[PDB]
Parts: C-alpha cells; structure tokens; sequence
C-alpha cells in the first residue's frame, strides 16, 4: 500500500526515537530515504545489545542499476518488500531478525 | 559521517 514499514522522510534521529519509544521490541524497523547520502535508502532495526540494552542500527540500502536493492551485493532483491520478506525470515548477516514495522 | 552497519562475510 502505503507499506507500514516505509516512512520515507523521517531523519535518522527521530527513526531513533521513533523505534525506541513503548510498543516496539527487538526486530522492529523501517525503512527511511537516507539522510547522509542522496538517492538511496537506509534501514533503521531496533536490536538488543549484551552490555547495553535496547539499540538501534542503522544499514544502507543500495540500489544496483534500476530496479534492484541490496545491503550486501551477495543478495539482491526486486523491489523494498521482498529485502523486508527475506530478513523477516531470517537474519541472515543482520544484526537481528525483522519482526514487526515501527508502531507510531 | 554518520555509523552505519554492514553485513560480514564469513572468514
């Protein structure tokens, strides 16, 4: 649709504040447009750290020519949904698995 | 300027 997970113009400081307010635990993320680097996509997960509790992390989402996403070249992916269905499904290299977009 | 993550390889 509008898919929950894509609030394309939140800056990097409110996505942090955003993900660490109540309702959101380990795994919940979205996907903003990036603010350091024009044209591509930065992924923000709120994760758990041993030492130090709740945390957010921050990935750059790449395109490759038209129409194709990564954040390591080893996997590529279509569109932003299917890069969401994978590491829903399994971590795969990323800090946590995706559970659940971002409640506002 | 601002930290981003990356996926790793394995080694």
């Amino acid at each position: 649709e509008p898919e929950p997970w894509f609030f394309k113009n939140l800056s990097r400081k409110d996505a942090e504040r955003q993900l660490l307010a109540p309702g959101n635990t380990h795994g919940s993320f979205l996907i903003r447009e990036s603010e350091s680097t024009a044209g591509s996509f930065s992924l923000s997960v709120r994760d758990f750290d041993q030492n130090q509790g709740e945390v957010v992390k921050h990935y750059k989402i790449r395109n490759l020519d038209n129409g194709g996403f990564y954040i390591s070249p080893r996997i590529t992916f279509p569109g932003l949904h299917e890069l969401v269905r994978h590491y829903t499904n399994a971590s795969d290299g990323l800090c946590t698995r995706l559970s659940r977009p971002c409640q506002t | 300027e601002p930290q981003y993550e990356e996926i790793p390889i394995y080694l």
